[PDB]
RNA sequence: AGAACCUUACCUGGUCUUGACAUCCACGGAAGUUUUCAGAGAUGAGAAUGUGCCUUCGGGAACCGUGAGACAGGUGCUGCA
RNA sequence: CGGCCGGGAACUCAAAGGAGACUGCCAGUGAUAAACUGGAGGAAGGUGGGGAUGACGUCAAGUCAUCAUGGCCCUUACGACCAGGGCUACACACGUGCUACAAUGGCGCAUACAAAGAGAAGCGACCUCGCGAGAGCAAGCGGACCUCAUAAAGUGCGUCGUAGUCCGGAUUGGAGUCUGCAACUCGACUCCAUGAAGUCGGAAUCGCUAGUAAUCGUGGAUCAGAAUGCCACGGUGAAUACG
């Protein structure tokens, strides 16, 4: 299991892994980079790196808790399109805050 | 003219809407007429449209293509060949498999 | 200049063949360089075993024909004697 | 020299202070996708003498991450032939190299290497 | 795979070897199209007077010792079962259990 | 259920092939046809000559056929020189141990069956003569209509040690078919000599 | 056909059409090589194709001058 | 691990039946080659040419045709021999 | 400024002969035994991975249709031949794949990366013609050199924007190209036009735990030509295994 130490964040490695449907890694990296760009508008308190309020979600081991949380996040993200590479992070921030 | 009135589309994509000219034929017509391939019809002036009308009417038009297809199929049917017989009975002509496939040619799967 | 190619089936067979060739080459002299082994050609093809209904039953056959060659910088009378004791001029 | 999923990689030591050229081209021109540079920077960051010494690399075969792993094994073999203390310090951390994870041979009677076809009752 | 079928095969390859040359010249003057429409017509004339046999279109190249029309290879010239038995009893160089 | 050939899996392990010649594709095809035709011809003309092994070698435009067998004073290259368009020569290897020969014991079993000797007696005589010579393993098997009745059986006898999942085992296996008034009977014989590789 | 060379017509059909022009009256023009196409000498003829078991006559005119012979007589049937 | 006639083992009409394929007997002719007509082709009738290697030269040896007896052929049946 | 040649056998590659990991060592557990866990060394640590390797017998399972054979039958025949047709037919259902139902998407431009295999009664450089399937010319190569042979997803720019729309491609018409005596039942491909159904699938069911599945491409056998099939190879590359 290799991480992505460009940003560290093995949780974001899991995120790009579950966003790597059909094995497309560079495109999922572009997706998470657009997500980082749209997240740097606010950026919270290191919110562009880690997620604090997104852990205790409305639909809940802590590793399995985070796995179910990110699964629900990806589901509610890919549920709609309309410039998905911003609408997915829009749904993410709506579910988080 | 009357037909092919889209909104916020490029010229080559717009010219596809006429029954008888599509993507590559629109590209060839625009190359012969000297028209850009990316300009929308709303930004396009009528000075190119009056030439485009004759440039497309040089080739087959909607009604002419429809009546040509109709006269060809009725000609083949009245000749009574294998093509005409399969066109009358609703069977494919190019040697497709009517055992399980050719549902689009045969009709709805009611029985 | 003069390239002598040879082919065999067994690895020890092609090894002893090239050994005999390089031994008679060191005998005749003329500064013969060593053997040049080339990558073998693998001729694989699957065959249905039984003549009836069985698709998972297919064998795997391997062909490993070893093809090597040696070089001669200048052909001489002793080299042609060691020849007449594949050729490319 | 090292390899990774059928991708040969040859290395050469040359002190250049930031000169990384692969196949007579810069790394930013030849490689890219903003992940290969990072996965080859990952050994270069902790213990690898990032400056004061550079490495001329050539690659043959492979794709992107395969060539990245091949040149990573190449630079760690260059470090090993340079000295042994840094090799031991790399092996103490999570940098054990030569990971043999090649592609499995296609089987017979299957749709892929480890995929049995669908069968009904 | 019968004696009659192998007789048909050997007479087919014999007629092919006999009438190969004139059929080859006919195909050559058919492929060479620069002029001589009437000579092309006469080439088709001779090609139609030539029987339908004696051509690689007729050449089926089935098995030799068994005559099996299915499961043939142009490298060994026999059936799948016969080349399997040949590699089984071991009278052909190579053909080991391929394992890579 | 369905095992593999011992020789067919140990072609490049212990027991070598019976043909040594290289050629291109069509040359390999016609040469295979020629060698199979001359093998069938030699077998059907010397079936009573106790023929065991036919090995062919073609270095360069020359056939060398060696017959590994016992009792060599039966025949004495005419037929192979007439059929093949290249020069050919014959050799005869009078090998020892005439009882440890798979083709010879298959011929003897088929001859006893066509002479209507009992199956158990024939198998017992075969395995006893095989083990008395000084062998290590012998497995015989008769298949098909054990008595000419309407029920077919596969009676097999073993003795000593006949391994099959050991690839370094010097095991030779041979099949034979006898054409009798009750059909055909297929005999499979296994001879295990030693353990060296 | 490859549509550049001569449209293939069989020799026996050619000579039977010649005999029909001479004295054959164009009625009993039985054909078996339906693989041959048609070219403008077959206008208003009565050609009997051997599509199935016997020969069935079909009138061929200028509206079907460029076509194939096996079209005008089918080989398929429904209940 | 491959249907366009072949494959083809099948059906419509024409054929040959010691046979398409292996062998025996007696006779004639080396073998072979160009080519025309009836015909969808299989098939029948012609017109020229070649005539050898050995010669016990009433004939050897492959080859083509004629007549009969053996047989042959069968992808016809029985894996419940 | 092409490994192109001198030069070198350093390195890759090539095929050989060997070596390298065998519970080899330490601690603990375990009836000191067998055996297990952790750790160092080590490229590989507990048969490293994969293929191959199929027990006595079961289904009187399939094959006398590839073949071999006891018996039965045809033997002016069910035997040999010939042309056309069928094997590709179509009220319907089932099975295995492929293409999609698009926005990690389509299309336009430039461009990065192989393994493996095949080739002479063939592959085909290179030029010209052609929007094209391809045609004329033709050196090299039964071959690590010559040819197949331009890999694509990816990268960089642009176009639209959530619609059957620029997704998708069935069907049909006109015209061409290839092999093949011959392309209509009964081939493939291409130029243009038409562009349908399809908007994520019910009860239910199948495969998969690793650089495997998932996705994209290439080659080969078969074959005159004719595969979404089969057999191999490569590119990117997951999540889960508490039980």
């Amino acid at each position: 299991i290799l991480p992505d130490p460009k940003f560290g964040s093995e949780l974001l490695a899991k995120f790009v892994n579950i966003l790597m449907v059909d094995g497309k890694k560079s495109t999922a990296e572009s997706i998470v980079y657009s997500a980082l760009e749209t997240l740097a508008q606010r950026s919270g308190k290191s919110e562009l790196e880690a997620f604090e309020v997104a852990l205790e979600n409305v639909r809940p081991r802590p590793v399995r808790r985070n796995a179910l949380a990110m699964r629900w996040i990806v589901e509610a993200a890919r549920k709609r399109g309309d410039k998905s590479m911003a609408l997915r992070l829009a749904n993410e921030l709506s579910d988080a805050a | 003219a009357g037909i092919n009135i889209p909104d916020h589309k490029h010229a080559v994509i717009a010219l596809t809407s006429i029954y008888g000219v599509g993507k590559t034929r629109s590209k060839a017509i625009l190359a012969a007429a000297g028209i850009a391939e990316d300009v929308k019809i709303s930004e396009l002036s009528e000075g190119q449209i009056d030439t485009l009308r004759d440039e497309v009417a040089k080739f087959v038009v909607e009604g002419d293509l429809r009546r040509e297809i109709s006269m060809s199929i009725k000609r083949l049917m009245d000749l009574g060949c294998y093509r005409g017989l399969r066109h009358r009975r609703g069977l494919p002509v190019r040697g497709q498999r009517t055992k399980t496939n050719a549902r689009t040619r045969k009709g709805p799967r009611k029985p | 200049r003069i390239r002598i190619r040879l082919k065999a089936f067994d690895h020890r067979l092609i090894d002893q063949a090239t050994a005999e060739i390089v031994e008679t080459a060191k005998r005749t002299g003329a500064q013969v360089r060593g053997p040049i082994p080339l990558p073998t050609r693998k001729e694989r093809f699957t065959v249905l075993i039984s003549p009836h209904v069985n698709k998972d039953a297919r064998d795997q056959y391997e062909i490993r024909t070893h093809l090597r060659l040696v070089d001669i910088v200048e052909p001489t009378e002793k080299t042609v004697d060691a020849l007449m004791r594949q050729i490319s001029l | 020299t090292g390899r990774r999923k059928s991708s040969a990689a040859r290395v050469f030591i040359k002190p250049g202070n930031g000169k990384i050229v692969i196949n007579q081209r810069s790394l930013e021109q030849y490689f890219g996708r903003e992940t290969a540079r990072m996965v080859v920077r990952q050994p270069l960051e902790l213990v690898d003498m990032v400056e004061k010494l550079d490495l001329y690399i050539t690659v043959k075969g492979g794709g992107i991450s395969g060539q990245a792993g091949a040149i990573r094994h190449g630079i760690t073999r260059a470090l090993m032939e340079y000295d042994e203390s840094l090799r031991s310090e790399l092996r103490k951390a999570g940098f054990v190299t030569r990971d043999a994870r090649q592609v499995e041979r296609k089987k017979v009677g299957l749709r892929k290497a480890r995929r049995r076809p669908q069968f009904s009752k | 795979a019968k004696q009659s079928m192998k007789a048909r095969e050997v007479k087919r390859v014999a007629l092919a070897d006999k009438y190969f040359a004139k059929r080859a010249e006919l195909k050559a003057i058919i492929s060479d199209v620069n002029a001589s429409d009437e000579d092309r017509w006469n080439a088709v004339l001779k090609l139609q007077t030539l029987p339908r046999d004696s051509s690689p279109s007729r050449q089926r190249n089935r098995c030799r010792q068994t005559g099996r029309p299915h499961g043939f290879l142009r490298k060994f010239g026999l059936s799948r079962i016969k080349v399997r038995e040949a590699a089984m009893r071991g009278e052909i160089p190579g053909l080991k259990k391929a394992s890579w | 259920g369905q095992k593999v050939h011992p020789n067919g899996i140990r072609l490049g392990i212990v027991k070598p092939w019976n043909s040594t010649w290289f050629a291109n594709t069509k040359e390999f095809a016609d040469n295979l046809d020629s060698d199979f035709k001359v093998r069938q011809y030699l077998t059907k003309e010397l079936a009573k000559a106790s023929v065991s092994r036919i090995v062919i070698e073609r270095p360069a435009k020359s056939i060398r056929v060696t017959i590994h067998t016992a009792r060599p004073g039966i025949v004495i290259r005419k037929v192979v020189a007439d059929i093949a368009g290249v020069p050919a020569q014959i050799n005869i290897a009078e090998v020892r141990k005439p009882e440890l020969d798979a083709k010879l014991v298959a011929d003897s079993i088929t001859s006893q069956l066509e002479r209507r000797v009992m199956f158990r007696r024939a198998m017992k005589r075969a395995v006893q003569n095989a083990m008395r010579l000084g062998a290590k393993g012998i497995k015989v098997e008769v298949s098909g209509r054990l008595g000419g009745a309407e029920i077919a059986r596969t009676e097999w006898y073993r003795e000593g040690r006949v391994p099959l999942h050991t690839l370094r085992a010097d095991i030779d296996y041979n099949t034979s078919e006898a054409h009798t008034t009750y059909g055909v009977i297929g005999v499979k014989v296994w001879i295990f000599k030693g353990e060296i590789l | 056909r490859s549509l550049k060379k001569g449209p293939f017509i069989d020799l026996h059909l050619l000579k039977k059409v010649e005999k029909a022009v001479e004295s054959g009256d164009k009625k009993p023009l039985r054909t078996w090589s339906r693989r041959s196409t048609i070219f403008p000498n077959m206008i208003g003829l009565t050609i009997a194709v051997h599509n199935g078991r016997q020969h069935v006559p079909v009138f061929v005119t200028d509206e079907m001058v460029g076509h194939k012979l096996g079209e005008f007589a089918p080989t398929r049937t429904y209940r």
